């Protein structure tokens, strides 16, 4: 992918919003870039609920690294569109604008696709209750005295 | 003499026993049977208690 850093994500979000793009005649503003990066970091943190939320592969910057911009985001190729569309939607009110219907719909679609695989992975069935017999058909277990499921 | 008969090769099936070993340790060792439930080879670990103190 040619979008490889938080700066590329922020530039894509700003281009989608129309704030700063080559389609217009505006360049990305250095002070806006830092605030957009902060918003992106906050949104990734809010999504990824310390491992119990949306898993994306995003790498969180530390205090030691001087520039928040410039680090590879670490996202897979299939999450970039969702991430930067949601970023554009979130940082639109900073400029007293409003993201358009296409941007909002793409953000919703991207978030749903982002959580699809994790939802499939978490769709797991609970084990048998500990009060269920194994049935006399299970000859091995019944001979080995496993007359009930272990459960838990 | 010069009796040019037909020659055959005779193989006899009375074997020559050569090996006779003994296993005095495995006979003393106790043969346990683990109360396994599932027939899976994935790390067959069976936990057993120890005498209390």
């Amino acid at each position: 992918m040619q979008i490889k850093t938080k700066g590329d994500l922020v530039r894509a979000a700003l281009r989608k919003l129309g704030v700063a793009s080559d389609a217009t005649l505006t360049d990305v503003e250095p002070q806006s870039m830092q605030d957009a990066v902060d918003d992106l970091e906050a949104m990734m943190a809010e999504w990824y609920q310390d491992g119990k939320g949306i898993i994306t592969g995003y790498v969180f910057s530390d205090d030691e690294n001087p520039p928040a911009e410039g680090d590879d985001h670490g996202l897979r190729s299939s999450a970039v569109s969702a991430v930067f569309h949601n970023l554009a939607c979130r940082i639109a009110p900073d400029y007293a604008l409003e993201a358009t219907a296409k941007i909002i719909a793409t953000a919703k679609y991207g978030k749903e696709l982002l959580y699809k695989q994790t939802a499939i992975s978490r769709a797991k069935r609970a084990p048998y209750p500990s009060r269920m017999p194994t049935g006399s058909g299970n000859s091995f277990a019944n001979l080995n005295e496993w007359h009930y499921f272990p459960g838990e | 003499a010069l009796n040019e008969g037909q020659i055959v090769t005779l193989a006899v099936d009375e074997i020559i026993e050569t090996i006779s070993a003994i296993t005095p340790m495995a006979q003393k060792a106790k043969k346990y049977t683990p109360p396994a439930a599932s027939m899976q080879r994935s790390s067959n670990t069976i936990w057993m208690p120890v005498e209390q103190e």
